[PDB]
Protein backbone atom coordinates (compact mmCIF):
# COMPACT_ATOMS: atom_id res chain seq x y z
CA UNK A 1 0.00 0.00 0.00
CA UNK A 2 2.41 2.89 -1.31
CA UNK A 3 1.63 6.53 -2.11
CA UNK A 4 0.74 7.14 -5.60
CA UNK A 5 2.67 8.98 -7.99
CA UNK A 6 0.79 12.20 -7.15
CA UNK A 7 1.42 11.32 -3.67
CA UNK A 8 4.93 11.00 -3.99
CA UNK A 9 5.58 14.20 -6.19
CA UNK A 10 3.85 16.23 -3.27
CA UNK A 11 6.20 14.76 -0.39
CA UNK A 12 8.91 15.95 -3.33
CA UNK A 13 7.36 19.11 -3.26
CA UNK A 14 7.88 19.29 0.25
CA UNK A 15 12.03 19.39 -0.32
CA UNK A 16 12.17 20.68 -3.60
CA UNK A 17 11.11 24.10 -5.47
CA UNK A 18 10.02 23.13 -9.30
CA UNK A 19 11.49 20.57 -11.67
CA UNK A 20 8.35 18.61 -11.46
CA UNK A 21 8.97 17.15 -14.63
CA UNK A 22 11.89 15.73 -12.92
CA UNK A 23 9.64 14.36 -9.91
CA UNK A 24 6.97 12.43 -11.86
CA UNK A 25 9.61 10.80 -13.69
CA UNK A 26 11.21 9.42 -10.07
CA UNK A 27 7.89 9.19 -8.79
CA UNK A 28 6.87 6.57 -11.68
CA UNK A 29 9.78 4.91 -10.85
CA UNK A 30 8.82 4.37 -7.21
CA UNK A 31 5.16 3.19 -8.12
CA UNK A 32 6.19 0.93 -10.38
CA UNK A 33 8.06 -1.14 -7.95
CA UNK A 34 4.71 -1.23 -5.83
CA UNK A 35 3.32 -2.28 -9.12
CA UNK A 36 5.84 -5.06 -10.08
CA UNK A 37 5.28 -6.74 -6.53
CA UNK A 38 1.42 -6.64 -7.56
CA UNK A 39 1.73 -9.20 -10.19
CA UNK A 40 2.89 -12.89 -10.81
CA UNK A 41 5.54 -14.63 -10.12
CA UNK A 42 6.57 -15.23 -13.83
CA UNK A 43 6.19 -11.13 -14.63
CA UNK A 44 7.84 -10.17 -11.48
CA UNK A 45 10.90 -11.67 -12.98
CA UNK A 46 10.19 -9.72 -16.49
CA UNK A 47 9.58 -6.28 -15.39
CA UNK A 48 12.86 -4.64 -14.49
CA UNK A 49 13.33 -0.79 -12.64
CA UNK A 50 12.56 1.53 -15.33
CA UNK A 51 16.51 3.26 -15.05
CA UNK A 52 16.16 7.14 -14.95
CA UNK A 53 18.67 10.09 -16.37
CA UNK A 54 18.30 13.56 -15.21
CA UNK A 55 19.27 16.00 -17.76
CA UNK A 56 19.98 19.27 -16.65
CA UNK A 57 22.78 21.95 -15.39
CA UNK A 58 24.51 22.14 -11.53
CA UNK A 59 23.06 22.35 -8.17
CA UNK A 60 19.41 22.74 -9.80
CA UNK A 61 17.83 19.88 -8.10
CA UNK A 62 18.91 16.30 -9.61
CA UNK A 63 20.52 14.61 -6.62
CA UNK A 64 18.31 16.38 -3.98
CA UNK A 65 15.44 14.78 -5.51
CA UNK A 66 17.03 11.14 -5.73
CA UNK A 67 18.45 11.56 -1.70
CA UNK A 68 14.61 12.51 -1.06
CA UNK A 69 13.14 9.98 -3.48
CA UNK A 70 14.65 7.48 -1.56
CA UNK A 71 14.23 8.68 2.20
CA UNK A 72 10.56 9.05 0.95
CA UNK A 73 10.17 5.07 0.29
CA UNK A 74 13.01 4.33 3.11
CA UNK A 75 15.32 2.56 0.92
CA UNK A 76 18.86 2.57 1.01
CA UNK A 77 20.37 5.28 -1.24
CA UNK A 78 24.10 6.09 -2.41
CA UNK A 79 25.65 8.67 -4.53
CA UNK A 80 28.43 8.08 -6.37
CA UNK A 81 31.01 9.63 -9.44
CA UNK A 82 30.90 7.91 -12.62
CA UNK A 83 34.99 9.54 -13.23
CA UNK A 84 36.31 7.99 -10.44
CA UNK A 85 36.31 4.52 -11.89
CA UNK A 86 38.23 6.20 -15.08
CA UNK A 87 40.88 6.28 -12.87
CA UNK A 88 41.57 2.49 -12.68
CA UNK A 89 43.68 2.96 -16.11
CA UNK A 90 46.08 3.80 -13.44
CA UNK A 91 44.18 1.87 -10.12
CA UNK A 92 41.74 3.93 -9.79
CA UNK A 93 38.64 0.90 -8.28
CA UNK A 94 36.03 -1.08 -9.65
CA UNK A 95 32.40 -0.72 -9.99
CA UNK A 96 31.34 -3.64 -7.88
CA UNK A 97 31.89 -0.84 -5.12
CA UNK A 98 28.96 0.80 -5.81
CA UNK A 99 27.04 -2.19 -5.18
CA UNK A 100 29.43 -3.24 -1.63
CA UNK A 101 29.82 0.39 -0.55
CA UNK A 102 26.09 0.56 -1.22
CA UNK A 103 24.85 -2.69 1.10
CA UNK A 104 27.28 -0.69 4.05
CA UNK A 105 25.54 1.95 4.13
CA UNK A 106 22.03 -0.27 3.63
CA UNK A 107 23.30 -2.19 7.08
CA UNK A 108 24.46 1.02 8.88
CA UNK A 109 20.73 1.50 8.43
CA UNK A 110 18.74 -1.65 9.27
CA UNK A 111 21.26 -1.32 11.75
CA UNK A 112 20.67 2.35 13.59
CA UNK A 113 17.20 1.48 12.00
CA UNK A 114 16.66 -1.20 14.65
CA UNK A 115 18.52 -0.20 17.23
CA UNK A 116 16.69 2.63 17.68
CA UNK A 117 13.48 0.75 17.50
CA UNK A 118 14.40 -0.92 20.94
CA UNK A 119 16.59 1.98 22.98
CA UNK A 120 12.88 3.05 24.95
CA UNK A 121 12.06 -1.37 25.87
CA UNK A 122 15.71 -2.12 26.79
CA UNK A 123 15.87 1.58 28.95
CA UNK A 124 12.20 0.27 30.34
CA UNK A 125 13.50 -3.42 30.96
CA UNK A 126 16.85 -1.45 32.13
CA UNK A 127 15.23 -0.34 35.14
CA UNK A 128 13.31 -3.14 35.79
CA UNK A 129 17.01 -4.76 36.24
CA UNK A 130 17.46 -1.55 38.68
CA UNK A 131 14.04 -1.27 40.68
CA UNK A 132 15.21 -5.34 41.32
CA UNK A 133 18.73 -4.51 42.78
CA UNK A 134 16.42 -2.17 45.22
CA UNK A 135 13.48 -4.72 46.19
CA UNK A 136 14.26 -8.51 44.81
CA UNK A 137 10.74 -9.82 45.52
CA UNK A 138 11.15 -12.48 43.02
CA UNK A 139 10.38 -15.77 41.92
CA UNK A 140 6.78 -17.40 42.04
CA UNK A 141 3.78 -15.87 44.77
CA UNK A 142 5.47 -14.55 48.37
CA UNK A 143 2.56 -13.39 49.64
CA UNK A 144 -0.91 -13.20 48.70
CA UNK A 145 -2.28 -14.49 45.09
CA UNK A 146 -4.18 -10.88 44.97
CA UNK A 147 -4.29 -7.77 47.56
CA UNK A 148 -0.68 -8.94 48.54
CA UNK A 149 0.19 -10.55 45.95
CA UNK A 150 1.06 -7.01 43.80
CA UNK A 151 4.51 -6.32 44.94
CA UNK A 152 4.86 -3.12 42.87
CA UNK A 153 3.53 -0.96 45.95
CA UNK A 154 6.83 -0.08 47.53
CA UNK A 155 8.31 -1.13 44.09
CA UNK A 156 6.58 1.88 42.31
CA UNK A 157 7.41 4.49 44.73
CA UNK A 158 10.62 3.49 44.56
CA UNK A 159 11.09 3.28 40.36
CA UNK A 160 10.19 6.99 40.21
CA UNK A 161 11.51 8.50 42.84
CA UNK A 162 14.69 7.06 40.50
CA UNK A 163 13.30 8.04 37.48
CA UNK A 164 13.14 11.49 37.97
CA UNK A 165 15.49 11.83 40.45
CA UNK A 166 27.61 1.99 40.36
CA UNK A 167 24.79 4.95 40.35
CA UNK A 168 21.73 4.58 39.51
CA UNK A 169 21.50 6.61 36.10
CA UNK A 170 25.12 5.47 35.57
CA UNK A 171 24.07 1.81 35.90
CA UNK A 172 20.99 1.65 33.54
CA UNK A 173 23.24 2.99 30.72
CA UNK A 174 25.68 0.28 31.24
CA UNK A 175 22.17 -2.07 31.61
CA UNK A 176 21.01 -0.40 28.42
CA UNK A 177 24.24 -1.20 26.62
CA UNK A 178 23.17 -4.66 27.83
CA UNK A 179 20.37 -5.70 27.13
CA UNK A 180 20.17 -3.86 23.66
CA UNK A 181 22.56 -6.14 22.57
CA UNK A 182 20.73 -9.08 24.02
CA UNK A 183 17.91 -8.47 21.70
CA UNK A 184 19.61 -7.82 18.50
CA UNK A 185 19.44 -10.58 15.94
CA UNK A 186 22.76 -10.15 13.54
CA UNK A 187 21.55 -13.09 11.56
CA UNK A 188 18.69 -12.05 10.42
CA UNK A 189 19.98 -8.81 10.39
CA UNK A 190 22.79 -9.05 7.70
CA UNK A 191 19.96 -10.32 5.83
CA UNK A 192 17.57 -8.12 6.35
CA UNK A 193 20.09 -5.24 4.93
CA UNK A 194 20.49 -7.32 1.37
CA UNK A 195 16.80 -7.77 0.60
CA UNK A 196 16.61 -4.08 0.83
CA UNK A 197 19.30 -3.99 -1.39
CA UNK A 198 17.85 -6.04 -3.98
CA UNK A 199 14.65 -4.96 -3.61
CA UNK A 200 14.59 -0.94 -2.76
CA UNK A 201 18.19 -0.02 -3.61
CA UNK A 202 18.62 3.64 -5.35
CA UNK A 203 21.99 4.01 -7.36
CA UNK A 204 23.03 7.82 -8.26
CA UNK A 205 25.35 7.81 -10.74
CA UNK A 206 26.55 11.45 -11.36
CA UNK A 207 28.94 12.56 -14.04
CA UNK A 208 27.29 10.03 -16.58
CA UNK A 209 27.93 12.48 -19.04
CA UNK A 210 31.74 12.63 -18.23
CA UNK A 211 31.80 8.89 -19.40
CA UNK A 212 31.24 10.05 -22.83
CA UNK A 213 33.35 9.83 -26.25
CA UNK A 214 34.23 12.72 -27.78
CA UNK A 215 37.05 12.72 -30.80
CA UNK A 216 38.69 13.74 -28.11
CA UNK A 217 41.60 10.55 -28.38
CA UNK A 218 41.80 6.97 -28.31
CA UNK A 219 43.60 6.45 -24.48
CA UNK A 220 40.80 8.68 -22.81
CA UNK A 221 37.27 7.27 -24.85
CA UNK A 222 38.74 3.90 -23.80
CA UNK A 223 39.38 4.52 -20.28
CA UNK A 224 35.66 6.35 -20.37
CA UNK A 225 33.91 4.22 -22.37
CA UNK A 226 35.19 1.27 -20.05
CA UNK A 227 33.43 2.75 -17.09
CA UNK A 228 30.33 2.43 -19.07
CA UNK A 229 31.15 -1.28 -19.76
CA UNK A 230 31.81 -1.73 -16.39
CA UNK A 231 28.84 -0.58 -15.52
CA UNK A 232 26.47 -2.91 -17.63
CA UNK A 233 26.26 -5.79 -15.69
CA UNK A 234 25.10 -3.71 -12.81
CA UNK A 235 22.25 -2.40 -14.99
CA UNK A 236 21.47 -5.26 -16.73
CA UNK A 237 21.49 -7.76 -14.30
CA UNK A 238 24.20 -9.50 -12.20
CA UNK A 239 25.35 -10.79 -9.03
CA UNK A 240 27.99 -8.94 -6.31
CA UNK A 241 30.07 -10.65 -3.80
CA UNK A 242 29.07 -8.55 -0.77
CA UNK A 243 31.08 -8.28 2.61
CA UNK A 244 27.87 -9.31 4.06
CA UNK A 245 26.39 -11.59 1.75
CA UNK A 246 25.71 -11.80 -2.36
CA UNK A 247 23.35 -9.35 -4.14
CA UNK A 248 21.51 -9.44 -7.61
CA UNK A 249 21.96 -5.99 -8.71
CA UNK A 250 18.42 -6.47 -10.72
CA UNK A 251 15.69 -4.11 -9.74
CA UNK A 252 18.40 -1.67 -8.18
CA UNK A 253 17.23 1.04 -9.92
CA UNK A 254 19.30 3.60 -10.92
CA UNK A 255 19.40 7.06 -11.65
CA UNK A 256 22.37 8.36 -14.01
CA UNK A 257 23.03 12.32 -14.39
CA UNK A 258 24.52 14.30 -16.67
CA UNK A 259 24.69 18.04 -17.96
CA UNK A 260 25.72 17.03 -21.49
CA UNK A 261 26.61 20.29 -22.98
CA UNK A 262 29.53 18.84 -24.27
CA UNK A 263 28.51 15.46 -24.96
CA UNK A 264 24.68 13.48 -25.76
CA UNK A 265 22.79 10.73 -24.25
CA UNK A 266 23.38 9.19 -27.63
CA UNK A 267 26.53 8.92 -27.33
CA UNK A 268 26.54 6.69 -24.44
CA UNK A 269 27.33 3.12 -24.67
CA UNK A 270 24.09 1.10 -26.77
CA UNK A 271 23.62 -1.31 -23.86
CA UNK A 272 23.75 1.53 -21.43
CA UNK A 273 21.19 3.81 -23.31
CA UNK A 274 18.86 1.03 -23.55
CA UNK A 275 18.69 0.56 -20.01
CA UNK A 276 18.04 3.94 -19.34
CA UNK A 277 14.44 4.00 -20.68
CA UNK A 278 13.75 7.58 -19.07
CA UNK A 279 14.72 10.33 -19.88
CA UNK A 280 14.01 13.90 -18.36
CA UNK A 281 15.70 17.41 -18.15
CA UNK A 282 16.10 19.87 -14.95
CA UNK A 283 15.96 23.80 -15.92
CA UNK A 284 18.29 26.22 -14.05
CA UNK A 285 16.86 28.37 -11.31
CA UNK A 286 15.25 31.27 -11.50
CA UNK A 287 15.99 34.42 -8.92
CA UNK A 288 12.34 34.10 -8.22
CA UNK A 289 13.11 30.15 -7.46
CA UNK A 290 15.88 31.34 -5.62
CA UNK A 291 13.37 33.38 -3.08
CA UNK A 292 11.53 30.03 -3.01
CA UNK A 293 14.28 27.83 -1.84
CA UNK A 294 15.77 30.32 0.96
CA UNK A 295 12.17 29.95 2.79
CA UNK A 296 9.29 27.39 1.32
CA UNK A 297 11.22 24.21 1.71
CA UNK A 298 10.03 23.02 4.57
CA UNK A 299 13.18 22.85 6.53
CA UNK A 300 14.75 25.58 4.54
CA UNK A 301 17.53 26.70 4.64
CA UNK A 302 16.06 29.84 6.39
CA UNK A 303 14.13 27.92 9.19
CA UNK A 304 17.38 26.41 10.02
CA UNK A 305 19.33 29.53 10.43
CA UNK A 306 15.97 31.13 12.48
CA UNK A 307 16.30 27.85 14.98
CA UNK A 308 19.64 27.77 15.39
CA UNK A 309 19.91 31.34 16.30
CA UNK A 310 16.57 30.59 18.75
CA UNK A 311 19.50 28.17 20.42
CA UNK A 312 21.08 31.20 21.26
CA UNK A 313 18.00 32.82 22.33
CA UNK A 314 17.96 35.46 19.52
CA UNK A 315 14.55 36.07 17.16
CA UNK A 316 15.44 36.01 13.42
CA UNK A 317 13.03 37.52 10.93
CA UNK A 318 13.25 37.63 7.03
CA UNK A 319 11.48 40.49 5.46
CA UNK A 320 10.53 39.33 1.89
CA UNK A 321 12.83 42.20 0.33
CA UNK A 322 15.39 40.82 2.69
CA UNK A 323 14.55 37.03 0.99
CA UNK A 324 14.46 38.94 -2.85
CA UNK A 325 17.95 40.79 -2.02
CA UNK A 326 20.03 37.84 -0.69
CA UNK A 327 18.24 35.94 -3.77
CA UNK A 328 19.37 38.64 -6.22
CA UNK A 329 23.30 38.75 -4.53
CA UNK A 330 23.49 34.32 -4.93
CA UNK A 331 21.87 34.75 -8.37
CA UNK A 332 24.31 38.35 -9.12
CA UNK A 333 27.49 35.93 -7.96
CA UNK A 334 26.97 33.13 -10.33
CA UNK A 335 26.59 35.70 -13.39
CA UNK A 336 29.21 37.46 -13.05
CA UNK A 337 31.58 34.78 -11.86
CA UNK A 338 30.27 31.13 -11.82
CA UNK A 339 26.96 29.51 -12.32
CA UNK A 340 27.11 26.82 -9.41
CA UNK A 341 23.17 26.94 -8.76
CA UNK A 342 20.76 27.37 -5.71
CA UNK A 343 24.74 26.05 -3.79
CA UNK A 344 25.41 29.56 -4.51
CA UNK A 345 22.63 30.42 -1.39
CA UNK A 346 24.20 28.55 0.80
CA UNK A 347 27.90 30.50 0.71
CA UNK A 348 25.75 34.01 0.65
CA UNK A 349 23.42 33.33 3.32
CA UNK A 350 26.11 32.36 5.51
CA UNK A 351 28.90 35.11 4.67
CA UNK A 352 25.28 37.79 5.35
CA UNK A 353 24.67 35.73 9.11
CA UNK A 354 28.39 35.66 10.32
CA UNK A 355 28.40 38.90 12.27
CA UNK A 356 24.85 37.82 14.32
CA UNK A 357 26.21 33.89 14.06
CA UNK A 358 28.91 35.29 16.27
CA UNK A 359 27.11 37.90 18.57
CA UNK A 360 23.99 35.72 18.69
CA UNK A 361 24.75 34.35 22.21
CA UNK A 362 25.17 37.90 23.29
CA UNK A 363 21.98 39.36 21.50
CA UNK A 364 20.43 36.84 24.08
CA UNK A 365 16.49 37.88 23.71
CA UNK A 366 17.19 40.63 20.98
CA UNK A 367 14.43 40.59 18.04
CA UNK A 368 17.18 40.95 15.07
CA UNK A 369 15.53 41.95 11.91
CA UNK A 370 17.54 40.80 8.39
CA UNK A 371 15.73 43.01 6.07
CA UNK A 372 16.81 44.71 2.49
CA UNK A 373 18.48 47.12 4.26
CA UNK A 374 20.59 44.52 6.55
CA UNK A 375 21.33 42.37 3.28
CA UNK A 376 23.00 45.11 1.52
CA UNK A 377 24.99 46.79 4.09
CA UNK A 378 26.41 42.94 4.08
CA UNK A 379 26.58 42.13 0.81
CA UNK A 380 26.39 44.53 -1.76
CA UNK A 381 30.01 45.39 -1.88
CA UNK A 382 31.54 41.44 -2.12
CA UNK A 383 28.97 40.87 -4.99
CA UNK A 384 30.36 43.47 -6.42
CA UNK A 385 33.86 43.06 -6.28
CA UNK A 386 34.21 40.42 -8.90
CA UNK A 387 37.66 38.96 -7.66
CA UNK A 388 36.41 39.16 -4.06
CA UNK A 389 33.57 36.94 -5.06
CA UNK A 390 35.93 34.28 -6.30
CA UNK A 391 37.02 34.05 -2.97
CA UNK A 392 34.53 35.28 -0.72
CA UNK A 393 31.33 33.60 -2.05
CA UNK B 1 49.55 50.03 -31.10
CA UNK B 2 50.88 52.43 -28.70
CA UNK B 3 50.25 52.69 -25.00
CA UNK B 4 51.59 55.87 -22.64
CA UNK B 5 52.16 55.43 -18.97
CA UNK B 6 53.36 58.53 -17.36
CA UNK B 7 53.32 60.07 -13.85
CA UNK B 8 53.39 63.00 -12.57
CA UNK B 9 52.62 64.24 -8.82
CA UNK B 10 49.79 62.48 -7.13
CA UNK B 11 48.51 60.78 -10.35
CA UNK B 12 49.85 58.03 -12.83
CA UNK B 13 47.80 57.20 -16.21
CA UNK B 14 47.89 54.57 -18.58
CA UNK B 15 46.92 55.26 -22.23
CA UNK B 16 46.54 53.39 -25.35
CA UNK B 17 45.28 54.09 -28.90
CA UNK B 18 42.22 51.31 -30.23
CA UNK B 19 43.42 50.37 -33.61
CA UNK B 20 43.91 47.08 -34.34
CA UNK B 21 45.25 46.01 -37.70
CA UNK B 22 45.76 43.12 -40.15
CA UNK B 23 47.73 43.18 -42.84
CA UNK B 24 47.51 47.13 -44.22
CA UNK B 25 43.50 47.29 -43.06
CA UNK B 26 41.99 48.45 -40.03
CA UNK B 27 40.21 45.20 -38.40
CA UNK B 28 38.60 47.27 -35.53
CA UNK B 29 39.05 50.88 -34.96
CA UNK B 30 38.39 51.18 -31.13
CA UNK B 31 40.03 48.36 -29.32
CA UNK B 32 40.64 49.13 -25.97
CA UNK B 33 43.63 48.50 -24.57
CA UNK B 34 43.71 50.35 -20.89
CA UNK B 35 41.46 48.77 -18.03
CA UNK B 36 41.56 48.81 -14.81
CA UNK B 37 42.36 45.57 -12.44
CA UNK B 38 42.07 44.64 -8.63
CA UNK B 39 39.49 46.31 -7.22
CA UNK B 40 40.44 49.68 -9.41
CA UNK B 41 43.27 50.07 -7.48
CA UNK B 42 45.64 48.79 -10.66
CA UNK B 43 45.62 50.35 -14.20
CA UNK B 44 47.05 48.05 -17.05
CA UNK B 45 47.75 48.24 -20.84
CA UNK B 46 48.14 45.49 -23.46
CA UNK B 47 49.68 45.27 -26.66
CA UNK B 48 48.21 42.16 -28.66
CA UNK B 49 46.12 39.85 -28.11
CA UNK B 50 42.65 41.31 -27.21
CA UNK B 51 41.93 37.91 -25.15
CA UNK B 52 45.82 37.25 -24.28
CA UNK B 53 45.50 39.85 -22.48
CA UNK B 54 42.28 38.84 -20.77
CA UNK B 55 44.13 36.05 -19.14
CA UNK B 56 47.07 37.44 -18.36
CA UNK B 57 45.47 40.36 -16.53
CA UNK B 58 43.49 37.62 -14.39
CA UNK B 59 46.46 36.00 -13.56
CA UNK B 60 48.13 38.95 -13.01
CA UNK B 61 45.39 40.30 -10.54
CA UNK B 62 45.19 36.81 -9.08
CA UNK B 63 48.93 37.74 -7.75
CA UNK B 64 48.27 40.49 -6.55
CA UNK B 65 45.68 38.29 -4.60
CA UNK B 66 47.57 36.40 -2.31
CA UNK B 67 50.80 38.66 -2.34
CA UNK B 68 49.56 41.78 -0.29
CA UNK B 69 49.51 43.49 -3.09
CA UNK B 70 52.96 44.51 -4.04
CA UNK B 71 52.77 44.97 -7.63
CA UNK B 72 56.49 44.44 -8.14
CA UNK B 73 56.49 41.21 -6.45
CA UNK B 74 53.11 40.42 -8.22
CA UNK B 75 54.78 41.56 -11.80
CA UNK B 76 57.45 38.94 -11.05
CA UNK B 77 55.97 35.97 -9.95
CA UNK B 78 53.56 36.55 -13.09
CA UNK B 79 56.18 37.06 -15.39
CA UNK B 80 57.36 34.18 -14.00
CA UNK B 81 54.67 31.74 -14.83
CA UNK B 82 53.96 33.32 -17.95
CA UNK B 83 57.79 32.48 -19.14
CA UNK B 84 56.98 28.72 -17.90
CA UNK B 85 53.41 27.21 -18.07
CA UNK B 86 53.06 26.17 -22.24
CA UNK B 87 49.45 27.51 -21.69
CA UNK B 88 51.23 31.19 -21.19
CA UNK B 89 54.07 30.50 -22.85
CA UNK B 90 52.00 30.59 -25.95
CA UNK B 91 50.63 33.61 -25.83
CA UNK B 92 52.37 36.78 -26.47
CA UNK B 93 51.88 40.46 -25.61
CA UNK B 94 53.46 43.81 -23.85
CA UNK B 95 52.32 44.41 -20.39
CA UNK B 96 52.16 47.28 -18.60
CA UNK B 97 50.78 47.81 -15.18
CA UNK B 98 51.44 50.84 -12.76
CA UNK B 99 49.72 51.93 -9.30
CA UNK B 100 50.34 54.38 -6.31
CA UNK B 101 53.89 52.71 -5.81
CA UNK B 102 55.42 52.32 -9.15
CA UNK B 103 54.58 51.68 -12.58
CA UNK B 104 56.33 48.53 -14.79
CA UNK B 105 56.19 46.56 -17.91
CA UNK B 106 56.26 42.76 -18.19
CA UNK B 107 57.00 40.81 -21.31
CA UNK B 108 57.09 37.22 -22.51
CA UNK B 109 60.67 37.15 -21.98
CA UNK B 110 59.78 36.85 -18.13
CA UNK B 111 61.01 40.53 -17.56
CA UNK B 112 60.51 42.92 -15.62
CA UNK B 113 61.23 46.27 -15.98
CA UNK B 114 60.76 50.01 -15.31
CA UNK B 115 62.08 52.30 -17.23
CA UNK B 116 63.54 55.55 -15.87
CA UNK B 117 60.88 57.88 -14.68
CA UNK B 118 58.06 55.23 -14.73
CA UNK B 119 57.61 56.21 -18.34
CA UNK B 120 56.34 53.69 -20.35
CA UNK B 121 56.04 53.57 -24.09
CA UNK B 122 55.43 50.11 -25.57
CA UNK B 123 53.81 48.95 -29.09
CA UNK B 124 54.66 49.91 -32.74
CA UNK B 125 54.42 53.68 -31.60
CA UNK B 126 56.02 53.57 -27.83
CA UNK B 127 59.01 55.78 -29.49
CA UNK B 128 56.76 58.37 -30.68
CA UNK B 129 55.32 58.60 -27.82
CA UNK B 130 58.21 58.57 -25.59
CA UNK B 131 60.44 61.12 -27.41
CA UNK B 132 56.98 63.54 -27.23
CA UNK B 133 56.25 62.05 -23.32
CA UNK B 134 60.00 63.76 -22.43
CA UNK B 135 59.89 67.01 -24.37
CA UNK B 136 57.08 67.81 -22.39
CA UNK B 137 57.99 66.56 -18.87
CA UNK B 138 60.79 68.16 -19.79
CA UNK B 139 59.87 71.73 -20.37
CA UNK B 140 56.17 71.71 -18.97
CA UNK B 141 54.22 71.34 -16.13
CA UNK B 142 51.66 69.47 -17.97
CA UNK B 143 50.17 66.59 -15.92
CA UNK B 144 50.53 63.47 -15.78
CA UNK B 145 46.89 62.89 -18.13
CA UNK B 146 47.87 65.85 -20.63
CA UNK B 147 51.39 64.92 -21.86
CA UNK B 148 50.62 61.15 -22.36
CA UNK B 149 47.41 61.77 -23.51
CA UNK B 150 49.24 64.48 -26.02
CA UNK B 151 51.69 62.43 -26.42
CA UNK B 152 49.36 59.59 -27.62
CA UNK B 153 47.96 61.50 -30.33
CA UNK B 154 51.59 62.80 -31.34
CA UNK B 155 52.30 59.09 -31.78
CA UNK B 156 49.10 58.48 -33.30
CA UNK B 157 50.22 60.91 -36.24
CA UNK B 158 53.00 59.28 -37.09
CA UNK B 159 52.85 55.98 -36.62
CA UNK B 160 50.56 54.08 -38.86
CA UNK B 161 49.20 51.30 -37.04
CA UNK B 162 48.01 53.30 -34.34
CA UNK B 163 44.86 55.89 -34.26
CA UNK B 164 43.52 58.62 -32.17
CA UNK B 165 40.79 56.52 -30.16
CA UNK B 166 42.05 56.68 -26.71
CA UNK B 167 41.25 55.03 -23.55
CA UNK B 168 42.59 56.39 -20.56
CA UNK B 169 42.93 55.18 -16.59
CA UNK B 170 44.24 57.46 -13.97
CA UNK B 171 45.16 56.96 -10.25
CA UNK B 172 44.91 59.75 -7.90
CA UNK B 173 47.07 59.30 -4.79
Amino acid sequence: SEMTPREIVSELDKHIIGQDNAKRSVAIALRNRWRRMQLNEELRHEVTPKNILMIGPTGVGKTEIARRLAKLANAPFIKVEATKFTEVGYVGKEVDSIIRDLTDAAVKMVRVQAIEKNRYRAEELAEERILDVLIPPAKNNWGQTEQQQEPSAARQAFRKKLREGLKIKDAMKLLIEEEAAKLVNPEELKQDAIDAVEQHGIVFIDEIDKICKRGESSGPDVSREGVQRDLLPLVEGCTVSTKHGMVKTDHILFIASGAFQIAKPSDLIPELQGRLPIRVELQALTTSDFERILTEPNASITVQYKALMATEGVNIEFTDSGIKRIAEAAWQVNESTENIGARRLHTVLERLMEEISYDASDLSGQNITIDADYVSKHLDALVADEDLSRFIL
Amino acid sequence: TTIVSVRRNGHVVIAGDGQATLGNTVMKGNVKKVRRLYNDKVIAGFAGGTADAFTLFELFERKLEMHQGHLVKAAVELAKDWRTDRMLRKLEALLAVADETASLIITGNGDVVQPENDLIAIGSGGPYAQAAARALLENTELSAREIAEKALDIAGDICIYTNHFHTIEELSY
